[PDB]
């Protein structure tokens, strides 16, 4: 079907619609997270911003969290990807579910 | 916090890491500090404290994924109770051969299959792989 | 009309544990005990 | 006969036992092969966390897991059909043999020349003598002549039976009114043993099969000695 | 009635394209395959001139008059038997 | 799934006499027959 | 339609889906299939209709 | 004859609370005990004659 | 500090796949192959041994002397 | 607060391993139980006719 | 109103209901008789008596555990309850007459048990090969009666099947296609379809038989110019479909375990599922002479049999590797469902693969009438029947009752089932390379340490079974009640909660066309 490109794109045109609704949010982040990849940073930036726009501070971190989840063993992808968004998650004040201690079991 | 079984054709919180975002939030009602706190997140995240976002997930979220997916202790009761049933079984074995099974017959005395070895080594019983195979006629002896 | 919900759409009562519990014995143990006593009359004619 | 934890066939009497002999190794090949990769694959599937849980297109991988069974089984059945052929070939015996089967033993008649006919019974555990076999040994064995092709008549007087003998890879059912024919040929001599193999009554475990094979000069001396 | 299977829950083409793809043309496989299998010229019987068989009334509109219209000379004697 | 806790919980004590009854249901009428097989045999 | 206030809705996706959504539709405002968004809103009646 | 099914639909169409099969009304509710007595009775018969099937009888 | 590489992030599961699958053939080869040499052909070279010099009069002669036949002494 | 399996789980490892050894390992070897082994390596053969 | 409820139903749970109690406690029945045969083989030498008593047990523990364990189980248990509610069906086509097929089996099996308490019992083997089964070799009422257990048997599945067929034809939403339904009704509609088409003729036969010992008929005796034989093909033209018959629900309950804790919305290869359960259904009406390659056919035939049977490994092997794709980039939940399910796949191959070697007539010649036979349908029925029933009775048990088993006793169960299975039934396949007969009370000496082997195993397996009810009594005394199920939206049959109301789908399912 399409390139990676033309998926990347996608996903970063639909969480960037600026009346997305939590409905769309989502949906958004459930399908994706049905697909064999790490959503690129282009993508859960455009998603996290999605969550500054419905004023949905939890849903943010439950993103980042999934991110982690989705890298399985790689335990190489969510420390690049959080250091990728590092200038998106100061922006907004968005901690890590490591800051917020949320990664203890 | 409360699911009630009258509840059960509404939309439903669940905790699983392939649905990040559930169709609830986990709590609904909130108290006048909760109400400030949800207002509060209307303006830059930055200025919530770090126990502030943390209470903005226990809200939305009932466990994180780190607490959801947890490793448990379970299989030590698992595969313990297993082998102590198992071994129960074994209980139930020792009381039929006391109690159920009479001797054997007479063809399993050691002189009896001693003389029933040599006589199937005489009628050259499976000689080619299966046990004549296995005796040196010429050393008189099972091979090595 | 029925009652309706947990324990309630099944013929045997759940309503005492320790009943049930002697329900459900003689129900399972008559089922399994039967062929060790048909067995026993057979050998009892002959 | 069987040898104690014996795992597999007993050892080939026949060229058609050698025969299925290593037409059963193949197969065996073959299934332990698909039932490991099978365990294997289950094992591949349950051990990560990753995860596609969106819809799998299946048309492309359902070509590989229909004729890859395919080709397996093809490679099955041309061995096993042959071997079924080789077994059907004529062979012009010379010498008959029938047994009627009965409950519970076995009779036998070896017409060709003379009224020769004899029951065949099991010999009780309490009579065996030392070093004979629990619920194998007969008080007559068929004797037969070694290294020749036999043919062997079944039929049976009252309920089904069924003569089989694992080494020579025999097994013939017992009809009454029927006439069953199979082939037999020994490479060796020595004594064959079997047991009746369809359930008939009280004392189908306890009507047994023992042939004893010996040269042909030693089998028309008996043949005569037991008119 | 004596097969097996089991749909008529509505028939359309979605069905009997299943029933092409998903029993018919695996049949006409599987025939071709056994087909396949037992070909392979069988020896040719002796020539018997059996008064019944070759009949020549009129010769045949074609040919030298004595040749059937798909003659095999592998396998179609003539009155006289086989040719060389 | 999801559940309420046990409206009626049964604890360990409750639990091994369930076990123990429910085992014994199954084999002491059976071990009865067995045991006296040869009563019968020779009967 | 619905001669009550709540109605299970199966939405079939996409045409020749074998898979069937299956979810409560409620009446209110109308809701979305989970699988694919389709708008459904439930219209309460008696059996007058 | 005349077509008396209308009447017929009025008597099965009671708002009575009767299950169909005793609807009709008291012949109804005596076919049904006559069947059911037979078919229990008849049963408890069998099991009697299995339990005299069941022994050697010299 | 030094930023981390971007590591692949896309089909990490079908990739898992492919490269255990492949070695999944590999080792049915390695099992198949030592199948043939330890059982396959050992009895066919077991058969094929045995019955090179065989002498079934000489087995039979064995076993006669030793008592086994009905109908030879 | 930890579980039965966090307070218990090692215990009935354990003790459940134990008991199962020991009781097949008496019940195999204690009770008279002919397994009826192959002979061969074992059984020295002796005369018979 | 009990009498009303739960002996005038005409409700498809609460008949559902009845034939799970019934084909439990049959389960009972049939383990008890197991025991006593691994009893007897447990040592050698003889140990109740001779082979009819032995194989009266044998006998009846087939019978028992195929037509009132597994049969009522999967379709009338399985089948009643959960597929009017996976269409959105407000019940059975035929809800009175569904009704009749589960009451016909009480009398059934006191008919078989009468066979057992009458004479010497039937000890035909569940065959009922004449002439041991005629009139001469078991004079008296046991085959009768046996005969006529069958008969209601036979009855009752055929009025299921025709309820089940015009039910799944007849009552799904207008919009939905045949191939819009979920593979377990899928699976129950092909079971029923083979049903229907295949107990007539065994009904023809048995009652062939009876005439033969009653009214001096010769179908199949010889004197009368019969054929013992012409018995066994009218028995086998039923007993190979019967074995798909005894498969398929649990096939399609297997799609729908795996499928539901792989957390996945559907099945990987869904045509492909139906697919092969319809090749399956048809191949197993054309293969069953491969039940008779040892007696005297000719050559060509024992060809074309052994040839057609191993056809159809090929849409089981779609199967089995279609489930291995529905794992495949599963989020794996490890519940005990999902174990027996595992378990199902693995162990089901075997046996299906040791079918395959029965299935070259060449190489059955020496293994038939063998314990190689029963090893192989051990394990396509005691782990492969038994663990789809098992599987699908912890996933539905808090559907049907509202209240959950204890997870972690529920593993457990699971375990000890898995080793004391594999215990009894794997060393058959020596014995039966070896030349162990089938339906013997004792063996030689040879035989001795898989036979003892092989029964330690069977009391294992009775011990799991005795466990399992203890953890039903633990469930229904500790009374924890379902909250939320995942996956609603791909799982219909758990939408109207649990357990759902004794009416269900009044108003039916809205579903558009488009
Ligand atoms: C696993 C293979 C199964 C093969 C099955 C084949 C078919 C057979 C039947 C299929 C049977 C399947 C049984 C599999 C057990 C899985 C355990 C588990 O992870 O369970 C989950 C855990 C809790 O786990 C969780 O909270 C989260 C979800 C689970 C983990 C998922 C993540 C896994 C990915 C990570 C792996 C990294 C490796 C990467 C590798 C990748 C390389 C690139 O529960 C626990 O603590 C306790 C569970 C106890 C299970 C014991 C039952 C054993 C029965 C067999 C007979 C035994 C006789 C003993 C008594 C004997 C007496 C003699
Ligand atoms: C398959 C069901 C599960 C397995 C259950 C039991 C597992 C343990 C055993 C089993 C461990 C797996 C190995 C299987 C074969 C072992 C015996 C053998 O040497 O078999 C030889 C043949 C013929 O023999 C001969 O002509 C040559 C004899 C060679 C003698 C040399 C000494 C060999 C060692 C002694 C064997 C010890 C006896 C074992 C006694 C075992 C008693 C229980 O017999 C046969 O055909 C038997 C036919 C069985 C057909 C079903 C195949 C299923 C395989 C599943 C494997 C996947 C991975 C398992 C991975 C297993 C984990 C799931
Ligand atoms: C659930 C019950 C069940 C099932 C599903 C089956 C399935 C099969 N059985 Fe059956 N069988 C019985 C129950 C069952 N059987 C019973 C009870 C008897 C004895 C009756 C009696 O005498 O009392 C019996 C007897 C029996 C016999 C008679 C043996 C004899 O008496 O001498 C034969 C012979 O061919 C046979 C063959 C098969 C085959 C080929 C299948 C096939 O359907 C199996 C196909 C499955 C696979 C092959 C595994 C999955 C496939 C893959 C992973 C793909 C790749 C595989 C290959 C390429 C080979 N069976
Ligand atoms: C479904 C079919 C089925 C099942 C499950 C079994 C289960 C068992 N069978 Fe089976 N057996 C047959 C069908 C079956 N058998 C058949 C057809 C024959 C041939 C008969 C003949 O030759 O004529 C046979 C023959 C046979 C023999 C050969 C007898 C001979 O040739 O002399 C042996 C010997 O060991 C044997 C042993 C066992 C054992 C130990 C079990 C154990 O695995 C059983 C253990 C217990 C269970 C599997 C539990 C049972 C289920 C429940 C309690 C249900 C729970 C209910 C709910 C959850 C709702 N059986
Ligand atoms: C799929 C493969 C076959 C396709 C069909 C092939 C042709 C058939 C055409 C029509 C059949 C009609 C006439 C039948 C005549 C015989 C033809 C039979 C088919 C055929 O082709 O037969 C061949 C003989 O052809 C011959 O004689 C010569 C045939 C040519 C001359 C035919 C002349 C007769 C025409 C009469 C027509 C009458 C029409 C009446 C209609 C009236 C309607 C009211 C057989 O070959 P062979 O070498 O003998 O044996 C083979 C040995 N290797
Ligand atoms: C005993 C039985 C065994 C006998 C032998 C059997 C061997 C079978 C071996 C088969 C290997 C097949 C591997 C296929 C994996 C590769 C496909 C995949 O896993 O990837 C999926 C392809 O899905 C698509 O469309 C296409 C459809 C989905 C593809 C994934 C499903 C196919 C999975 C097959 C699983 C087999 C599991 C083992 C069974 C034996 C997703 O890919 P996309 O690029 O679209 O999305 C990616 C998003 N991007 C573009 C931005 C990166
Ligand atoms: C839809 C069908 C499509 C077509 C598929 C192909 C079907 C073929 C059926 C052919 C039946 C007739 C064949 C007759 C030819 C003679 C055969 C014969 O006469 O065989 C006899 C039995 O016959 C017999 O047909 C017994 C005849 C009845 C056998 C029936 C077997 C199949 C039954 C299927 C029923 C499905 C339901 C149909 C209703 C809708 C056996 O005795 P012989 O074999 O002689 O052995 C003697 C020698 O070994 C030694 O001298
Ligand atoms: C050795 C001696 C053994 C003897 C065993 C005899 C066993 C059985 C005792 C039978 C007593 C029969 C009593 C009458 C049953 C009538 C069933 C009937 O007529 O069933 C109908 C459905 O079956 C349908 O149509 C089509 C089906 C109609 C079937 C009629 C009954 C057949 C009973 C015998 C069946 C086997 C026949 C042979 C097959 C080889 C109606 O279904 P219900 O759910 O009721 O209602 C639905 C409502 O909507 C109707 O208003
Ligand atoms: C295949 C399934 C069967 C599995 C095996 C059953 C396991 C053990 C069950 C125990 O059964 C009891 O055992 C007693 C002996 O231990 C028997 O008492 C008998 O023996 C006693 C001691 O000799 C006497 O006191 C009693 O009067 C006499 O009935 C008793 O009747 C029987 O119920
Ligand atoms: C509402 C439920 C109905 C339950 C009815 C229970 C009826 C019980 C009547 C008892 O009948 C017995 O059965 C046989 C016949 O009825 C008689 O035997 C005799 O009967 C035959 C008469 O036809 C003869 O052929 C035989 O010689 C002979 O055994 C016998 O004397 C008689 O006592
Ligand atoms: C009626 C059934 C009776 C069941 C009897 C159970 C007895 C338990 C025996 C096992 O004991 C275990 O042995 C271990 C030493 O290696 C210890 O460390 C462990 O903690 C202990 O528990
Ligand atoms: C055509 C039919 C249904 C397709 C659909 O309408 O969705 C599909 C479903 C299952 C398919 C079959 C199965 O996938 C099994 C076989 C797979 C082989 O690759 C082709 C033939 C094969 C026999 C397939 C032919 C055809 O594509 C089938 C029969
Ligand atoms: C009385 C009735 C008229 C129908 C109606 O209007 O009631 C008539 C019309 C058709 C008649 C039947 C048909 O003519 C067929 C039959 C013909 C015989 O000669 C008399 C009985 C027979 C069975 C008739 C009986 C009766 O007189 C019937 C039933
Ligand atoms: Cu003769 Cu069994
Ligand atoms: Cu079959
Ligand atoms: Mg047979
Ligand atoms: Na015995
Ligand atoms: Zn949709």
């Amino acid at each position: 079907h399409e390139t990676d490109e033309e998926f990347d794109a996608r996903w970063v045109t639909y969480f960037n619609k600026p009346d997305i609704d939590a409905w769309e949010l989502r949906k958004g982040m459930n399908t994706l997270v049905g697909y064999d990849l790490v959503p690129e940073p282009k993508i859960i930036d455009a998603a996290l911003r999605a969550c500054r726009r419905l004023n949905d501070f939890a849903s943010a971190v439950r993103i980042l969290e999934v991110v982690k989840d989705k890298a399985g063993p790689h335990k190489e992808i969510y420390p690049y990807v959080i250091q990728e968004l590092r200038p998106t998650l100061n922006e907004l004040g968005i901690s890590t579910p490591e800051e917020l201690g949320l990664d203890k079991v | 916090s409360v699911v009630k079984s009258e509840d059960y054709a509404l939309p439903s919180y669940v905790d699983r890491r392939d649905y990040p975002l559930p169709d609830v939030a986990h709590v609904k009602n909130l108290s006048a500090s909760q109400k400030a706190l949800k207002e509060k997140e209307k303006a830059s995240w930055s200025s919530l404290s770090i126990d502030e976002k943390v209470e903005l997930y226990r809200l939305k979220f009932k466990e994180s994924f780190a607490e959801m997916n947890r490793s448990t202790n379970e299989w030590k009761t698992v595969v313990g109770a297993a082998m102590f049933f198992i071994g129960f079984t074994a209980l139930l074995l020792i009381w039929e051969k006391h109690y159920v099974y009479g001797p054997i017959p007479h063809t399993f005395e050691e002189e009896w299959v001693a003389k029933q070895t040599k006589r199937m080594l005489d009628m050259k019983v499976a000689p080619i792989q299966g046990f004549s195979a296995k005796w040196d006629y010429d050393k008189n002896e099972w091979k090595k | 009309h029925y009652e309706e919900g947990p324990g309630k759409n099944i013929p045997f009562s759940v309503e005492n544990k320790w009943r049930l519990l002697a329900m459900m014995t003689l129900f399972f143990g008559s089922g399994f005990a039967a062929p060790f006593f048909i067995v026993r009359h057979q050998l009892l004619k002959k | 006969m069987a040898y104690p934890m014996q795992l597999g066939f007993q050892d080939a009497t026949s060229p058609i036992m050698e025969e299925l002999l290593h037409f059963h190794d193949h197969t065996l090949m073959i299934v332990f092969l698909i039932s490991s990769l099978v365990l294997y694959i289950i094992s591949l599937m349950l051990t990560t966390k990753l995860t596609h849980t969106s819809t799998m297109d299946a048309q492309e991988v359902e070509t590989i897991w229909t004729i890859l069974p395919a080709i397996i089984l093809i490679l099955i059945a041309l061995p096993s059909l042959r071997i079924l052929y080789m077994m059907d070939e004529i062979n012009n015996p010379s010498l008959t043999v029938k047994t009627m089967g009965h409950q519970w033993y076995w009779s036998y008649e070896y017409t060709d020349y003379e009224d020769l006919s004899f029951d065949s019974y099991m010999i009780p555990t309490s009579e065996l003598k030392p070093g004979e076999l629990r619920l194998l040994e007969v008080d007559n064995r068929v004797v037969l002549p070694m290294e020749m092709t036999i043919r062997m008549l079944v039929s049976s007087e009252d309920v089904l039976h069924s003569w089989a003998v694992p080494s020579l890879g025999l097994k013939t059912d017992a009809i009454p009114g029927r006439l069953n024919q199979t082939t037999l040929m020994s490479s060796r001599p020595g004594l064959y043993y079997g047991q009746c193999s369809e359930i008939c009554g009280s004392n189908h475990s306890f009507m047994p099969i023992v042939l004893e094979l010996v040269p042909l000069k030693y089998f028309e001396k008996w043949s005569a000695s037991m008119l | 009635a004596s097969a097996a299977k089991g749909d008529h829950g509505g028939t359309g083409a979605r069905t009997w394209r299943f029933l092409t793809f998903g029993l018919a043309l695996p049949s006409v496989a599987l025939c071709t395959l056994n087909s396949w299998l037992h070909s392979g010229h069988r020896e040719r019987p002796a020539f018997i001139p059996y008064h019944h068989l070759r009949i020549r009334t009129k010769p045949f509109s074609w040919g030298d008059g004595n040749h059937t219209f798909f003659h095999n000379p592998r396998v179609n004697p003539l009155p006289t038997g086989y040719e060389k | 799934i999801t559940a309420k806790p046990a409206k009626t919980p049964t604890s360990p004590k409750e639990q091994a006499i369930g076990l123990s009854v429910t085992f014994l249901s199954f084999l002491l009428p059976a071990g009865w027959v067995l045991y006296h097989l040869d009563n019968y045999k020779k009967s | 339609p619905s001669i009550t206030n709540k109605r299970i809705v199966g939405c079939i996706c996409e045409e020749d889906n074998s898979t069937v959504i299956w979810f409560w539709l409620h009446k209110g405002e109308a809701q979305r299939c989970p699988s694919c968004g389709t708008h459904y809103k439930l219209v309460p009646h008696q059996l007058a209709h | 004859f005349e077509n008396r099914v209308a009447e017929k639909q009025k008597l099965f169409q009671e708002d009575n609370g009767l299950p169909v099969h005793l609807k009709g009304g008291a012949t109804d509710n005596i076919l049904y005990r006559v069947t059911m007595t037979l078919c229990l009775g008849g049963t408890l018969y069998s099991l009697y004659c299995l339990g005299w099937a069941s022994f050697p009888h010299k | 500090s030094t930023a981390l590489a971007k590591p692949q992030m896309r089909g990490l599961l079908a990739r898992r796949l492919r490269f255990h699958i492949v070695g999944a053939f590999m080792v049915s080869l390695g099992f198949a192959t030592f199948y043939k040499f330890a059982v396959a052909e050992k009895r066919k070279k077991a058969y094929a041994d045995f019955y090179r010099n065989y002498d079934s009069m000489k087995d039979f002669e064995e076993m006669r002397k030793a008592g086994i036949f009905q109908s030879a002494k | 607060a930890p579980d039965f399996h966090d307070k218990y789980g090692n215990a009935v490892l354990a003790s459940g391993a134990t008991f199962c050894v020991a009781v097949w390992v008496y019940m195999a070897t204690q009770i008279g139980i002919e397994w009826n082994p192959s002979p061969v390596g074992r059984v020295t053969p002796k005369e018979w006719r | 109103m009990f009498i009303n409820r739960w002996l005038f139903s005409t409700n498809h749970k609460d008949i559902g209901t009845l034939y799970l109690l019934f084909g439990a406690w049959a389960g009972m029945v049939g383990t008890a008789l197991s025991l006593l045969i691994r009893a007897e083989l447990g040592q050698p030498g003889t140990l109740l008596g001779d082979d009819q008593i032995y194989n009266v047990v044998v006998t009846a523990h087939a019978f028992v555990m195929i037509f009132f364990m597994v049969m009522p189980i999967m379709i009338g248990g399985f089948g009643n309850w959960l597929v009017p509610l996976m269409i959105g069906a407000p019940d059975m086509a035929f809800p009175r007459m569904n009704n009749m097929s589960f009451w016909l089996l009480p009398p059934s099996f006191l008919l078989l048990l009468a066979s057992s308490m009458v004479e010497a019992g039937a000890g035909t083997g569940w065959t009922v090969y004449p002439p041991l089964a005629g009139n001469l070799a078991h004079a008296g009422a046991s085959v009768d009666l046996t005969i006529f257990s069958l008969h209601l048997a036979g009855v009752s599945s055929i009025l299921g099947a025709i309820n089940f067929i015009t039910t799944i034809i007849n009552m799904k939403p207008p919009a939905m296609s045949q191939y819009q339904t979920p593979l377990f009704v899928w699976s129950v509609m092909i079971t029923a379809v083979l049903l229907l088409l295949s107990l007539p003729v065994l009904a023809a036969g048995i009652t062939m038989l009876l005439t033969d010992r009653n009214l001096n008929t010769t179908f199949f005796d010889p004197a009368g110019g019969g054929d013992p034989i012409l018995y066994q093909h009218l028995f086998w033209f039923f007993g190979h479909p019967e074995v798909y018959i005894l498969i398929l629900p649990g096939f399609g309950m297997i799609s729908h375990i795996v499928t539901y804790y792989s957390g996945k919305k559907e099945p990987f290869g869904y045509m492909g599922m139906v697919w092969a359960m319809m090749s399956i259904g048809f191949l197993g009406f054309i293969v069953w002479a491969h039940h008779m390659f040892t007696v005297g056919m000719d050559v060509d035939t024992r060809a074309y049999f052994t040839s057609a049977t191993m056809i159809i490994a090929i849409p089981t092997g779609v199967k089995v590797f279609s489930w291995l794709a529905t794992l495949h980039g599963g989020n794996i939940k490890w519940s005990p469902a999902m174990m027996w399910a595992l378990g199902f796949i693995f162990l089901f191959t075997v046996g299906g693969l040791t079918g395959i070697v029965l299935a070259n007539s060449s190489l059955d010649i020496v293994l038939h009438d063998t314990y190689y036979v029963v090893a192989h349908f051990h394990y396509v029925l005691s782990m492969g029947a038994v663990f789809a029933i098992m599987g699908g009775f912890v996933h539905w048990f808090p559907l049907f009752s509202g209240y959950t088993l204890n997870d972690t006793w529920a593993k457990i169960h699971f375990a000890i089932m898995f080793v004391g299975v594999n215990m009894t039934f794997f060393p058959q396949h020596f014995l039966g390379l070896s030349g162990m007969p089938r339906r013997y009370s004792d063996y030689p000496d040879a035989y001795t340490m898989w036979n003892t082997i092989s029964s330690m195993g069977s009391f294992i397996s009775l011990t799991a079974v005795m466990l399992m009810v203890f953890i039903i009594w633990e469930a229904f005394a500790s009374k924890r009640e379902v909250l939320t199920v995942d996956l609603t939206t791909t799982n219909l049959e758990w939408l109207n909660g649990c357990p759902p109301p004794y009416h269900t789908f009044e108003e039916p399912t809205y579903v558009n066309l488009k």
